[PDB]
């Protein structure tokens, strides 16, 4: 634990990036979290929503 | 069958042309909810039930 100060910065940056990539898997109330699924499954009037 | 004893048929291991369902004018109501009607020929499904 000698170099903990640098390790905390590296861990925080990696954790922020990891959480940012984890946010792509959430649909946020939509039918799916994948854009390609929405483009392939729906007409534009519901796809825009 | 009647609506209290509605008949459920499994559809599996087939290639399905839904374009003859959209282009047929015999259906008074053809309404899809979770999928576009014109994309049904472009997708693959399993556990299809009628």
């Amino acid at each position: 634990s000698a170099l903990g100060k640098l390790q905390d910065v590296v861990n925080q940056n990696a954790q922020a990036l990891n959480t940012l990539v984890k946010q792509l898997s959430s649909n946020f109330g939509a039918i799916s979290s994948v854009l390609n699924d929405i483009l392939s499954r729906l007409d534009p009037p519901e796809a825009e929503v | 069958a009647s609506v209290y004893a509605w008949n459920r048929k499994r559809i599996s291991n087939c290639v399905a042309d839904y374009s003859v369902l959209y282009n047929s004018a015999s259906f008074s109501t053809f309404k899809c909810y979770g999928v576009s009607p014109t994309k049904l020929n472009d997708l693959c499904f399993t556990n299809v039930y009628a």
